[PDB]
C-alpha cells in the first residue's frame, strides 16, 4: 500500500560458508511512506 | 510587434490597491498516495 517496510537481524557468526542452521527473527527497521510500484531489484557492492 | 511582459513598478506612494502584494497558494494533493503531510496531533497531559 505505498509503505516500504524493512526489518533486520545482526548477529556474530563463526562458519565456513552455508547459511547457518538455527533460528532467529528479524525486528523491524524502518518504514517509508514512499508509494511507488517495485518489481525489480538490484544490490550494490564494494571493488 | 510586442513584447509579451511588462514590469511593474511599484514606488512607495501608490494607492491601496496599486500597492505590491505577496502572495501564496497552497495547492495540495489527496488520498492516491500514503498521507505524507499533517498537522501536529495536539496533545494532553498523562493521568493515571
Ligand atoms: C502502479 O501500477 C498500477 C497498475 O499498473 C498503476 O495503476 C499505478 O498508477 C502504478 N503507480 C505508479 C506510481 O505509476
Amino acid at each position: 500500500d505505498g509503505y516500504f517496510k524493512i526489518y533486520s537481524k545482526h548477529t556474530p557468526i563463526n562458519l565456513v560458508r552455508d547459511l547457518p542452521q538455527g533460528f532467529s527473527a528479524l525486528e523491524p527497521l524502518v518504514d517509508l511512506p514512499i508509494g511507488i510500484n517495485i518489481t525489480r531489484f538490484q544490490t550494490l557492492l564494494a571493488l | 510587434c510586442y513584447f509579451p511582459l511588462q514590469s511593474y513598478g511599484f514606488q512607495p506612494t501608490y494607492g491601496v490597491g496599486y500597492q505590491p502584494y505577496r502572495v501564496v497558494v497552497l495547492s495540495f494533493e489527496l488520498l492516491h498516495a500514503p498521507a505524507t503531510v499533517c498537522g501536529p496531533k495536539k496533545s494532553t497531559n498523562l493521568v493515571k
